[PDB]
């Protein structure tokens, strides 16, 4: 009933004000940015290997190795960035510090990446995507560029965020949608399920009511963000495949700590 | 040795 949606509505607001808490750059102030509506400093376009060098500066987060190798090892740190943001995110869900805390270590593990490649499509757009909180843009054709199989680990999360971004969610939806990720019951090893579909049931009735109060004329939103949440493990499937080539091919690639531990497999 | 748990523990 009404007492019921207030709830809820009082809910997705929580979630949304600690999203803006977590998330240095929403993905409000990025569409500025990559529409070109801001006002601040424009980023720092890479589009080849002369830009790259020229821009590193702009765009840092010392160097002989080589490129491809280089924008690999650059990425964990922004990837263990983002980790460290979606926890500080997952930790204001309500209910999330109550679990047993092996069980909030496993819902992290297996699905941060889901959230980063959600968070991901906010950067991007069909020509490129923006890195070091804007102050860089990398084209999509460029990263396509390096040297087989660097040039395949981008271009299936573009292929996901120009489909996800034509739903046009708003922060406020997103909040939402990346809560109900963290809280999946069925990650492997996970030791209580049901207060964790409890709390995810109630995430779940809120994101319906925010997609039919936010967007009343997208019809079946709702379904079609369940099927992303699908189509995001499939890319995390992917994305482990490329990985494991590339410890098969590349010679001594340092893996960062902490994505050791979420891909201890 | 869990770097996630010591993320989920710092207040
Ligand atoms: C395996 C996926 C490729 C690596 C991901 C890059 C991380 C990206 O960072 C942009 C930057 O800092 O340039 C990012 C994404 C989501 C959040 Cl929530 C925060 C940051
Ligand atoms: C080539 C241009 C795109 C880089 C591809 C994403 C890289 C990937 O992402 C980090 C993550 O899975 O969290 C990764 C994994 C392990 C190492 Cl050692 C380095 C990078």
């Amino acid at each position: 009933g009404s007492p019921e949606s207030a709830d809820l509505r009082a809910l997705a607001k929580h979630l949304y004000d600690s999203y803006i808490k977590s998330f240095p750059l929403t993905k409000a102030k990025a569409r500025a940015i990559l529409t070109g509506k801001t006002t601040d400093k424009s980023p720092f376009v890479i589009y080849d290997m002369n830009s790259l060098m020229m821009g590193e500066d702009k765009i840092k987060f010392e160097q002989s190795k080589e490129v491809a190798i280089r924008i690999f090892q650059g990425c964990q740190f922004r990837s263990v960035e983002a980790v460290q943001e979606i926890t500080e995110y997952a930790k204001s869900i309500p209910g999330f510090v109550n679990l047993d805390l092996n069980d909030q270590v496993t819902l992290l593990k297996y699905g941060v990446h889901e959230i980063i490649y959600t968070m991901l499509a906010s950067l991007m757009n069909k020509d490129g995507v923006l890195i070091s909180e804007g102050q860089g843009f990398m084209t999509r054709e460029f990263l396509k560029s390096l040297r087989k199989p660097f040039g395949d680990f981008m271009e299936p999360k573009f292929e996901f965020a120009v489909k996800f971004n034509a739903l046009e969610l708003d922060d406020s939806d997103l909040a939402i949608f990346i809560a109900v990720i963290i809280l999946s019951g069925d990650r492997p090893g996970l030791l209580n399920v049901k207060p964790i579909e409890d709390i995810q049931d109630n995430l779940l009735q809120a994101l319906e009511l925010q997609l039919k109060l936010n967007h009343p004329e997208s019809s079946q939103l709702f379904a079609k963000l369940l099927q992303k949440m699908t189509d995001l493990r499939q890319i995390v499937t992917e994305h482990v495949q490329l990985l494991q080539v590339i410890k098969k091919t590349e010679t001594d690639m340092s893996l960062h700590p902490l994505l050791q531990e979420i891909y201890k497999d | 040795p869990s770097l996630l748990k010591k993320l989920l523990l710092a207040p």
